[PDB]
């Protein structure tokens, strides 16, 4: 059965067919997890080298102007400092929409130091309102790319929500087991990230946060040795 | 003209110049990751003749992510889309950081095309996997439905790829098998002697 031809025919997006051990690694995570710290910041008029120190991976979620039907444009992003910031092995995870940010997202990468390893697709279903437009676009764009990069020396690169409502322009959380699953390290950075997303874990820093706690040297503190190289998914290191 | 048409041949080497226009490119080319193409034969490939204005459909894996991006923009297109074929079994589940769920096929334009039916078909393929290396039927509907009756070409396509209103290039087809007169014309005064060399 041809999906494509189903949808001209009806509306329901072909990812609407798509159906369908680790909690002894979650609960490691869960167990290494920093607590949650936080910090409003407006990105634009900070100066990103207060955020120290260096970071294990950063989520990069600028607000896209193709989110909405302050938004940043890829001009604005760009021109960020993040090769600043990052540990000189560490990796990004960059939401990148689904238009020019394809390309310009992966300027960006190459631009801070990256290669891109992994291309993250959000594949967005619409079961609960069959049938429904950038000027360029060929066909109806029904998903949003995480691109990966690394710098320096059990999961699948799909996930599949329903479309959320308009105007909701959160991404899935899904994102995150993703990223923790890799036990990259501790020092995790989410730029954009909102009181919504706030989790243990996590430094999140973003211009709408209504309450910060975040303090540099406090932060660093979770980090100092015995702990500087821990992965996050491994047991925590005995103390007296 | 209409029924699938094919020639044998190295793609490096043919003169695609005798075939003419057309409304739509696709492409599965053997990129050099990890019988394939060098990068720079890649960039070299004469794609800037066999269109004035339409789309290109380019399949890129791994790092031909990024070298099929530079070869879309060297052949003189833009990248307006990018669609993605989730793999599945008969039974709709999906098939070195993570497992891949999916392949990619970066959409590309040139020029100005006009009257083709853009946003009837989503950016997301659904569809069985079948042999290695062979890309899902479902491609072919939905570039008929964007641009009808327009003539079309495959680069690298294998036998089971021909398709009506195609021409379809490739080292593993059985000879040469023309049609349209336009193309059988030029073909016979650019090959008088059916053989393609250099
Ligand atoms: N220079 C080439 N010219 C034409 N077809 C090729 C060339 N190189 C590889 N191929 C073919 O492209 C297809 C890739 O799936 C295979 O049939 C492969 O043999």
């Amino acid at each position: 059965n041809d999906y494509c031809q189903h949808f001209v025919d009806t509306g329901h997006r072909p990812q609407n067919f798509i159906r369908d051990l680790i909690r002894l690694k979650d609960e490691l995570i869960a167990k290494s997890n920093t607590p949650p710290m936080y910090l409003q910041a407006d990105i634009e008029a900070f100066d990103i080298r207060e955020l120290t120190p260096k970071f294990d991976v950063i989520l990069l979620e600028p607000p896209l102007e193709e989110y909405y039907r302050k938004c940043w444009t890829w001009d604005d992003i760009m021109k960020l400092e993040i090769d600043e910031i990052a540990a000189p092995r560490s990796f990004i995870f960059l939401w990148c929409g689904s238009g020019e940010g394809l390309d310009l997202g992966r300027v960006c990468l190459r631009k801070w130091g990256y290669r891109r390893c992994e291309d993250i697709c959000w594949i967005k279903t619409n079961k609960n309102n069959p049938g429904k437009l950038d000027p360029k676009a060929v066909f109806q764009r029904t998903k949003e790319h995480c691109l990966m990069g690394i710098k320096g020396t059990v999961d699948i690169d799909l996930i599949i929500t329903e479309e959320p409502e308009i105007g909701n322009i959160e991404k899935p959380v899904e994102i995150f087991h993703i990223i923790e699953h890799f036990c990259l390290g501790r020092r995790r950075l989410h730029l954009f990230g909102r009181d919504s997303t706030i989790r243990p874990g996590w430094l999140t820093v973003g211009p709408t946060l209504t309450n910060s706690n975040y303090n540099a040297e406090t932060y660093a503190s979770y980090f100092s040795a015995p702990n500087s190289y821990l992965t996050g998914c491994t047991e925590e290191i005995e103390r007296l | 003209l209409f029924p699938p048409q094919w020639i044998c041949c190295d793609i490096r080497y043919l003169d695609v110049s005798i075939l003419g226009k057309f409304a739509v490119v696709m492409a599965d080319p053997p990129w050099d990751i990890h019988g394939t193409l060098t990068d720079d034969e890649m960039r070299r490939l004469n794609i800037p003749v066999l269109q004035d204005d339409g789309f290109l459909f380019l399949w890129v894996t791994g790092r031909a992510m990024e070298l099929g991006r530079e070869c879309l923009n060297l052949w003189g297109y833009e990248r307006v889309d990018e669609i993605i074929w989730v793999k599945t079994n008969q039974l709709q589940r999906i098939i070195h950081w993570l497992n891949h769920g999916k392949e990619h096929c970066l959409v590309g334009v040139k020029g100005n095309p006009q009257g083709f039916n853009q946003g009837l078909d989503c950016d997301v393929i659904v569809a069985e996997v079948r042999s290695t290396s062979h890309k899902p039927d479902e491609i072919y509907g939905m570039i008929e439905r964007l641009s009808p009756g327009t003539r079309k070409i495959e680069l690298f396509g294998r036998p089971h790829n021909v398709q009506p209103n195609w021409i379809t290039l490739g080292n593993q087809l059985d000879g040469i098998h023309l049609l349209d007169p336009d193309v059988v014309a030029r073909f016979k005064q650019r090959y008088p002697d059916g053989i393609i060399s250099k």
